[PDB]
């Protein structure tokens, strides 16, 4: 049916731009690979998982995702039951077979096109309505999902709240922030130091609350598109084609990819330092904690200690007056964390609490996190580039963040590429300048 | 004295830029 | 006459053209490549640099290398049958005979190859600008792997053949010669960096300024291997750049000559800079800067900063990097900032 | 056509082909040396 | 140039008596030392307090003496300050505090002996490297 | 008036402008004029900047003792970190020039405009009926400025760790980088140099092959260039003679005969390589550094047998141990 | 577009080819393998065995210090059971 007199081999999948049916097998077969992975990897992680040892010290990145939703863990991120892990893993792994079946089926047996084998499923790219509608269906499926989380947290068990009053623990959220003024406030937050935008979310109420809003707002738009067609501008503005639509979704993922990179790198809440590693700033903070703690025991008055530059070996002031840790760590004075907060006063680190309220669990927390900063090599040798071999470790936060910046990036190229193609395809010149009517040749010389 | 020399050459390169962009030889087709 | 028969045979059009040049090229080119591949996996650099340097010892593709000879050897050609090795092969290996082997052989191999271009050019009847161009890489190899160490104490300070073993050559040059601050190295990079730009930029300008000569999307097939019309709108390209950059080509003959010039000139300059580093005639400091830094302790530029980085590189490396000097730097003498 | 066997191309191909495999064999063996 | 049983002969107790480890214990210690120490004691130093190292001499002047299997072993069970005038099991991994330092839960007397042996054997092989820091890398 | 705004949009978008001020241009032209104008003044007259937040001003402008090679525009303070520092955030300019305010005003406007510059490289191609993608080639060098001016700082927690705007200031960025990340030992940088070396290489190959196989139409004492007229129908060189020579240098199937496949390769190589180099800096911005083979090969007793990888570590320690003399107060460099 | 040589494609497909190389290729492989595994390579290249970098006690390097009497000096380094 389709061969070189369609597209070139290495652009093969573009030969499916107009075979709805087969183009469905792909998406159903692909969606299989993701479940397969998710499932197959979880079991791989669990197969190697050692209960009495930090998750971040085991190259885990899925078990910690489950742990956050309050599963198999308890006080301080202590692993209680590995069953929920095994479950989530096998279930996915199975569903991968189910989906994979459909994919293979729709791509090599079933109808090569859909429009005729059922007009409901068959579709037309330029069919502004079918499009607005299918989009509408998916906008609801995703919306239900957003609530599927709100449920697990409020009814089915909770989530891992590291800020837990009694100290990190699985907690049931029964008071989601629904106040729009606050929820949407986040979107109006600067993305720079301090005000961190979305990534500044720091308590589960907002997380849960906000997801409540998204679920509804999302399904609402799902119905709205089901029941409509793009207006006028919406039409005189966009390009309506198979590629153009792709592109738009490409640029969309890219952006979400960058936002994700920063979330796992900066956020403490939805990414508990207990399962992942300590954050970049969190670790630099802990070094200051550790040594202010040490030397203070040797009889040093941290409050008045003067360092080489005359700035304050242990404590100094930020640009707006607050008391922070000194040293290069002055750049991370925006770090907040369960272990360190009880030392903060209304003006920042309180010299009295630091002087006699430091608790042992904090001293060892600071020590732990200090010696587990997110520094490591490709071959997984934890530490600074000049370090010695021995401690095989690279923070999950480093792995996640890099992988996703690469993907996020290439996708932005993907966007540019597929969008550039769509605009030339539409107007129609994505295959060359018309030897005959060469546009440039009809334009006045600027010379 | 040095500052002046550095800025001068710079100022000269920018002048060049101008003339190069706006005072090139109009690029003529076929009959050249 | 046999000569013309010998010729006849050589200049015969095979799969892999031999030619008179080949009589020099292939023997060498293969020996050079061979010696490397040999040492990389079998010979060590223990008796030479106190370093493991082959797969057989545990090195991976990055850490392996054919290390230079001892500093004792000096500039000795280190011939298999010379005063050093004395005909013995294994000793030769342990004294780094394999370095001058790869070096000197590959050297002739670059001569042979350029000659080849010259010979094949002549036969096929085309202009030799492919040979002129290749002078650039010769210069680099010649000045760096030969002229340089010829100015130093011995072959020991020439770049050792290997991946990592080359990175230290880089770090060394920063630390000891403050090479990055050299006008010639800069031109060098301006050319290589600028050359890799023309490359990319011209390529894209062509692929996105093409005429349609086919009905397919994959426009590759739509090309006439047999000349005729220009395959891309040279006229459109001109207008594009003339409006986005302000300047734009308009004489493919020049646009292409320019592409030969930029990177070949760059490498030539980077060579001269090194020919000067041989005598240690480096571009290390700016005297006016040093004088002000001496009298005034609060004057600080990104330059002074760098020089301190060099001091550290030299002090912390010199010991295991120049074994023949039996350096011993007490912990208290080692330059270091606070805490680190 | 009636193509020959031992040709110039063949020689070359082996000068690189033969040693290579001999090395890949050597190296493959090193993966087991220890201490 | 090898790890002879001659090198694996390290002091067992304070009264001169010695014990001889085996290439199995050694490797095993080395593995355990990585599992529960490297984190902070990589290469014989101490990241969260660079003033105290694992150099045998340092352990010799410790109080009580911690430069023999018996010593280090006690330490891994009930840790103290260099003068021994204060127990630190609360902020230093040890058996009496495995609830706080899980990595120490598995650890059995067999394991503690290996880790201890490693500490006395390493400097024997590496020498100055073991104690010092980056200066010796 | 057919309608002012209707007209405006026709001018902006006009393909008859000497310089195509596009839609993207409307953002570009201003941001780029600010970046450029602020830079030039800074570089010439700005006063010392406390780059490391330790009250130890680094003067990098001509009028304050620098020359073209040393001079630079210094990065915002470390006291500032990633915080936004617009002029209206300072009690005074004196305060703004001391904390390295100019740096941000410049990097932000530049990065902004240089992106639109890409957006424009698309637009004009559209208004002219030519295929897009050129702008995608320019995504590589841009994706680098981004990596070196923004990603790395975001990753490291401060703009003071972004690459300075000056010659020597850049060498500083490099030398230190190497020490903290051992970049030379990272796959992505290597791919980077392959692309750059390769590019220059290929740039020379093409350049010569073509120039050497030009059809004669010029005198013996006449510039061989005149043999070409702007707006020619047929080609100016024998791409069949070119391929004929190059195919014999190496061997036929290892040589291009399709000008389109030649030029795709010519563009693909450097752009792909630089893409990786940019991803390298953007990746080592989260501390996933190069291979660490320190003390890998050890002998039968346990002794450490050095490799060139170790000689590299010493050179790195020298850099580590000496950079930022007075900025560190603790053991580990986690920032 | 052609020269005398028999089009690789044909050869890499000829059952004769494999009938020959299924023997030849693994042949060469097993040879080199043995070259390493029999310790022969170590002697052909004077490369130290894991237990031959230093003498038991010594921690010094066998650095060759003078060209002409180098070979002689190297031999002595092997002496101290290095
Ligand atoms: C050509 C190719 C082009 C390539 C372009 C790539 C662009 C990638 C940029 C990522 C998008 C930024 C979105 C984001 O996630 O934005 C969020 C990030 C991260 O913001 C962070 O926000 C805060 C994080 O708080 C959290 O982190 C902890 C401290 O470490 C505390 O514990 C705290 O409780 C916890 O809530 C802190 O202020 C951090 O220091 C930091 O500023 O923004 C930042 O740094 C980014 C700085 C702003 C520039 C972005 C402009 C975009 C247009
Ligand atoms: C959202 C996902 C997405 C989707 C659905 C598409 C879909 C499509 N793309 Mg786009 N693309 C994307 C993202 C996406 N792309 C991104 C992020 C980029 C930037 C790099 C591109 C760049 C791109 C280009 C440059 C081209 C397309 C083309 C096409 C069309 C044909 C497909 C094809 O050529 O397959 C054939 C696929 C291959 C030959 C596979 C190449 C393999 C990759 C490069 C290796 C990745 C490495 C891997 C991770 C390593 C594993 C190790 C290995 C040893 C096993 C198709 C409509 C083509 C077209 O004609 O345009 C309309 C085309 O030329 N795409
Ligand atoms: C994309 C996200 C992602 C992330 C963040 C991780 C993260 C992690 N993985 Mg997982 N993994 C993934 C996807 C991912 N993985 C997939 C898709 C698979 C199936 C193949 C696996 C299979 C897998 C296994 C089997 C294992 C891990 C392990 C690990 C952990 C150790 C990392 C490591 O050792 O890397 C080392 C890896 C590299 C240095 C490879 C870099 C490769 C890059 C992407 C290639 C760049 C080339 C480019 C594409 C070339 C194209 C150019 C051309 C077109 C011109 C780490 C937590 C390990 C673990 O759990 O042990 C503790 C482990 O054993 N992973
Ligand atoms: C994400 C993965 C992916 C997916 C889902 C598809 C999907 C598809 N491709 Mg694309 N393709 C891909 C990657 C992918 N491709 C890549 C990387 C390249 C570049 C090398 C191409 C190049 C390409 C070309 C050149 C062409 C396609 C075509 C097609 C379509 C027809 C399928 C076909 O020809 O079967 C042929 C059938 C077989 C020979 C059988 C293969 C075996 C099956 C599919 C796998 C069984 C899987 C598993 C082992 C069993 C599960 C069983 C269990 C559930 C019980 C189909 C929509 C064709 C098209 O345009 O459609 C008309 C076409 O011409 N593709
Ligand atoms: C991506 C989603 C997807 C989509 C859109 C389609 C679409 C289509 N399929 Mg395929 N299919 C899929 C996945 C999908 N399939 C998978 C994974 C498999 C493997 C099991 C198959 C196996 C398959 C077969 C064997 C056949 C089709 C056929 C068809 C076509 C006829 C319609 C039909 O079967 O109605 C079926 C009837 C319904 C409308 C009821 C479905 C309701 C189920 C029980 C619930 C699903 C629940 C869902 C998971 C949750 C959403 C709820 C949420 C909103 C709250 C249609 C084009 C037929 C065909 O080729 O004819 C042209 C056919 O014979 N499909
Ligand atoms: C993600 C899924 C999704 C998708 C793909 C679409 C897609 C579409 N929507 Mg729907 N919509 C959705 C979800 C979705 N919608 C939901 C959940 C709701 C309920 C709130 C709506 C409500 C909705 C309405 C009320 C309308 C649409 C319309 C449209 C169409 C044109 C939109 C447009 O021109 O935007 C481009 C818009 C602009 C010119 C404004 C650019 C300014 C943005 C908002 C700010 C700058 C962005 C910045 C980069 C982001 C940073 C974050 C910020 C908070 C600071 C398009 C088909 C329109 C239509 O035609 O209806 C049928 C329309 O009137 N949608
Ligand atoms: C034809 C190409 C060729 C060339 C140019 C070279 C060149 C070189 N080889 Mg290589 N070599 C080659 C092929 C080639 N080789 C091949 C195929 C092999 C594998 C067998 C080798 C194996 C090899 C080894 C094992 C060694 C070299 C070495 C060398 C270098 C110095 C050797 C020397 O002093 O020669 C002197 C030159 C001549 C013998 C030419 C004499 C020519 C005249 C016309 C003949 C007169 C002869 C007559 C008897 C004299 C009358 C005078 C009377 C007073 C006695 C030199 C760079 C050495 C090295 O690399 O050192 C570090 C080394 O050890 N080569
Ligand atoms: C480091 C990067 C770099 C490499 C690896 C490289 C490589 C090559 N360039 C060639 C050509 C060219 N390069 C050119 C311009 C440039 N080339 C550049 C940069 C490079 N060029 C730059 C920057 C330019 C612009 C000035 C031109 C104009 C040409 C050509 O015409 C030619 C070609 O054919 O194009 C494809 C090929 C010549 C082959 C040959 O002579 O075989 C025969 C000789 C042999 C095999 C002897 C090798 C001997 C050397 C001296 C010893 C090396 C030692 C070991 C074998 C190598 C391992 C060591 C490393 C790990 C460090 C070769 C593939
Ligand atoms: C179309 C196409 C394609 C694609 C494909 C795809 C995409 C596929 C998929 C597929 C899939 C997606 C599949 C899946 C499957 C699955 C399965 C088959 C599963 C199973 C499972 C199980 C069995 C489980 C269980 C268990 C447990 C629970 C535990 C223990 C162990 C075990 C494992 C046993 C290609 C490219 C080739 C080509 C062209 C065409
Ligand atoms: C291309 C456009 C060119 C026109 C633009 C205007 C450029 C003007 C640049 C300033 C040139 C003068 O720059 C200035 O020169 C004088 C010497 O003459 C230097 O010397 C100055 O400091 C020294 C002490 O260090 C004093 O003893 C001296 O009296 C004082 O003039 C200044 O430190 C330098 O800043
Ligand atoms: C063009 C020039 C190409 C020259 C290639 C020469 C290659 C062979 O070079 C030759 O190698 C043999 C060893 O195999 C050396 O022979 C050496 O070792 C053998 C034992 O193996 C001793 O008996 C001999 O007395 C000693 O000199 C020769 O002294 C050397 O001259
Ligand atoms: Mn500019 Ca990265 Mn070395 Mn901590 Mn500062
Ligand atoms: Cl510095």
């Amino acid at each position: 049916d389709q061969e070189s007199s369609g597209f070139a081999w290495w652009a093969g999948n573009a030969r499916l731009i107009n075979l709805s049916g087969k183009l469905l097998g792909a998406h159903v077969a692909h969606a299989g690979l993701i479940v397969f992975w998710a499932g197959a990897m979880t079991l791989f992680e669990l197969a190697h998982f050692i209960p009495e040892k930090p998750m971040y010290e085991q190259g885990l990145i899925l078990i910690p995702h489950i742990a956050t939703l309050g599963w198999g863990v308890g006080p301080g991120g202590e692993v209680v039951d590995t069953f929920p892990f095994f479950v989530v893993g096998v279930v996915h792994l199975i569903s991968s077979a189910v989906l994979g079946f459909g994919g293979v089926y729709h791509a090599i047996r079933g109808p090569e096109t859909l429009e005729e084998y059922s007009s409901f499923f068959g579709y037309d790219w330029k069919d502004k309505n079918k499009m607005t509608t299918i989009l509408g269906f998916h906008l609801i499926v995703l919306g239900i999902g957003a609530l599927l989380l709100v449920a697990k947290a409020m009814f089915f068990g909770g989530l891992y709240d590291t800020w837990a009053p009694g100290g990190g623990d699985v907690r049931v959220i029964t008071n989601p922030t629904l106040d729009p003024r606050v929820i949407f406030g986040y979107l109006l937050k600067s993305p720079f130091g301090g005000e961190g935008w979305i990534v500044s979310v720091n308590n589960l109420e907002d997380v849960v609350g906000g997801h409540i809003w998204i679920g509804l707002i999302c399904i609402a738009g799902g119905i709205w598109h089901i029941l409509t067609t793009p207006f006028g501008w919406a039409r005189r503005a966009f390009i309506w084609s198979g590629e153009a639509y792709l592109s738009y979704s490409l640029g969309a993922l890219s952006m979400m990819g960058f936002i994700a990179t920063c979330f796992v790198w900066f956020n403490n809440t939805v990414y508990p330092s207990e399962f992942y590693g300590p954050t970049g700033p969190e670790a630099s903070q802990a070094q200051a904690m550790t040594f202010l703690i040490r030397d203070q025991k040797l009889g040093a008055n941290v409050g008045s200690a003067q360092g080489p530059t005359g700035l304050g070996k242990y404590l100094m002031r930020s640009p707006t007056g607050e008391i922070i840790f000194g040293g290069e760590t002055m750049r991370f004075w925006d770090f907040r964390g369960p272990w360190l907060e009880p030392l903060r006063g209304p003006n920042g680190l309180d010299l009295n609490k630091i002087k006699n309220d430091i608790q042992p669990w904090q001293e060892r927390r600071a020590a732990e996190y200090m010696t587990h900063a997110p520094l490591g090599s490709l071959n997984s040798v934890g530490g600074v580039a000049t370090e010695i071999n021995s401690v095989n470790f690279v923070s999950p936060r480093s792995w996640l963040a890099t992988s996703h910046f690469v993907l996020a990036f290439f996708f932005l190229v993907g966007h540019l590429w597929h969008a550039g193609r769509a605009r030339a395809a539409a107007a129609g010149f994505e295959k060359g300048i018309d030897r005959e009517s060469e546009p440039v040749l009809s334009m006045p010389s600027l010379d | 004295m040095e500052t002046i020399t550095y800025v001068f050459i710079f100022a000269c390169i920018i002048a060049l830029f101008f003339f190069a962009i706006f005072f090139r030889e109009p690029p003529r087709i076929t009959k050249k | 006459g046999w000569f013309d028969i010998l010729d006849d045979w050589l200049k015969r059009d095979r799969f892999v053209f031999v030619g008179w040049s080949g009589i020099l090229l292939f023997p060498c080119a293969y020996l050079a490549l061979g010696g490397w591949l040999t040492g990389t996996t079998f010979v060590t650099s223990w008796y030479t640099h106190g370093l493991a340097s082959s797969y057989l010892e545990g090195c991976n593709f990055l850490t392996v290398a054919v290390s230079t000879p001892a500093n004792s050897m000096g500039h000795s050609l280190l011939l298999l049958w010379g005063p050093e090795a004395q005909g013995d092969f294994t000793r030769w290996c342990q004294l780094g005979g394999l370095w001058t082997f790869i070096a000197l052989h590959g050297a002739f191999g670059l001569i042979g190859f350029m000659l080849r271009q010259f010979e094949i050019a002549r036969l096929v009847g085309v202009r030799p600008y492919n040979a002129i161009a290749f002078s650039a890489p010769i210069a680099v190899f010649v000045s760096v792997f030969l002229i340089y160490p010829l100015g130093q104490s011995s072959w020991f300070f020439a770049p050792s053949f290997g991946v990592a073993a080359i990175f230290r050559f880089l770090l060394f040059f920063q630390g000891f010669h403050n090479w990055t601050l050299n006008p010639f190295h800069m031109m060098g990079v301006a050319g290589v960096l600028g050359g890799a730009l023309l490359c990319a930029i011209h390529g894209a300008t062509v692929e996105n300024t093409l005429f349609q000569d086919g009905e397919g999307a994959s426009t590759f097939r739509a090309f006439n291997p047999t000349q005729a019309e220009e395959t891309y709108s040279m006229v459109t390209a001109n207008r594009f750049w003339s409006q986005i950059f302000g300047i734009a080509f308009s004489n493919k003959r020049w646009l292409h000559f320019f592409m030969l010039f930029v990177p070949v000139t760059g490498l030539w300059m980077s060579a001269i800079g090194v020919v000067g580093l041989a005598l240690n005639l480096r571009s290390y400091d700016f005297i006016s800067q040093e004088i002000r830094a001496a009298e005034d302790p609060e004057f600080e530029t990104f330059y002074t900063k760098n020089l301190l980085l060099n001091e550290g590189i030299r002090a912390w490396m010199a010991p295991q990097d120049q074994p023949h000097e039996n350096f011993v730097f007490p912990e208290e003498v080692l330059p270091r900032g606070n805490a680190l | 056509v009636s193509y020959p066997i031992f040709t110039v191309r063949w020689v070359a191909v082996h000068t690189l082909a033969v040693p290579t495999i001999f090395f890949l064999g050597a190296i493959a063996a090193m993966q087991f040396i220890q201490r | 140039a090898e790890l002879t049983p001659e090198v694996l002969t390290v002091p067992l107790n304070s009264e001169g008596k010695t014990i001889t480890l085996t290439e199995k214990q050694y490797l095993e210690g080395k593995r355990l030392f990585q599992y529960a120490c490297a984190s902070c004691h990589v290469g014989g130093i101490t990241k969260t307090n660079p003033s105290l190292d694992l150099r045998t001499e340092t352990l010799a002047l410790a109080t009580p003496p911690r430069d023999n299997i018996e010593g280090l072993v006690d330490y891994m069970k009930n840790p103290t300050t260099y003068d021994g005038e204060q127990e630190i099991a609360e902020v230093h991994p040890s058996l009496r505090s495995a609830d706080i330092f899980p990595k120490m839960r598995n650890l059995t007397e067999k394991d503690l002996v290996a880790i201890a042996g490693h500490i006395l054997v390493e400097p024997k092989i590496l020498g100055d490297k073991w104690g010092g820091g980056k200066v010796y890398y | 008036s057919a309608n002012l705004w209707e007209r405006f949009c026709n001018w902006v978008t006009s393909t008859d402008n000497r310089l195509y001020v596009g839609w993207f241009g409307v953002i570009m032209i201003p941001t780029l004029l600010a970046a450029t104008i602020c830079f030039v003044i800074a570089f010439i007259a700005a006063p010392p900047v406390d780059i490391d937040g330790i009250r130890e001003p680094v003067s990098g402008s001509l009028l304050y003792g620098n020359n073209i090679i040393t001079g630079a525009v210094v990065p915002s303070s470390n006291a500032i970190g990633l915080h936004f520092y617009p002029i209206w955030e300072a009690a005074s300019l004196d305060e703004w020039l001391y904390n390295g305010g100019p740096y941000q005003l410049i990097i932000f406007h530049f990065l902004l405009g240089a992106s639109c510059y890409m957006g424009r490289q698309w637009e004009l191609s559209y208004r002219l009926g030519m295929r897009p993608w050129i702008c995608v080639a320019y995504s590589a060098p841009l994706a680098s400025a981004f990596a070196v001016f923004l990603i790395y700082p975001i990753g490291q927690g401060s703009f003071s760790d972004g690459m300075p705007l000056g010659i020597s200031g850049t060498f500083n960025f490099m030398i230190v980088f190497q020490a903290e990340h051992n970049i030379l030992m990272h796959p992505f940088h290597q791919l980077g140099v392959a692309g750059v070396f390769g590019g220059a290489l290929f740039c020379a190959m093409h350049g010569s092959l073509v120039t050497s196989s030009l059809i004669r139409e010029t005198t013996e004492t006449e510039s061989a260039n005149y043999g070409y007229k702007f707006g020619q129908e047929e080609e100016t060189y024998n791409i069949v003679a070119a391929h004929g020579y190059f195919g014999r240098l190496i061997f036929q199937y290892a040589s291009f005969n399709n000008s389109r496949s030649l030029h795709f390769f010519l563009a693909a190589w450097p752009v792909v390589g630089v893409w990786f180099t940019a991803l390298g800096i953007s990746t080592m911005a989260f501390n996933l550094n190069g291979f660490n083979f320190n003390h890998s090969v050890i002998d039968a007793k346990g002794n450490v047998i050095n490799t060139w990888a170790d000689i590299i570590n010493r050179a790195n320690l020298g850099m580590e141990v000496m950079h930022e003399r007075n900025a560190h107060n603790f053991p580990l460099d986690l920032a | 577009g052609t020269t005398g040589e028999r089009p690789f494609s044909d050869i890499i497909t000829s059952v004769r080819y494999w009938v020959i190389h299924s023997i030849t290729i693994p042949a060469l492989f097993i040879a080199g393998w043995l070259f390493v595994s029999t310790g022969l390579a170590y002697d052909v290249f004077g490369t130290p065995r894991p237990d031959s970098y230093y003498a038991q006690e010594q921690r010094s390097i066998p650095l060759v210090t003078d060209r002409f009497e180098a070979k002689q000096q190297v031999e002595t380094f092997l002496e101290q059971l290095k």
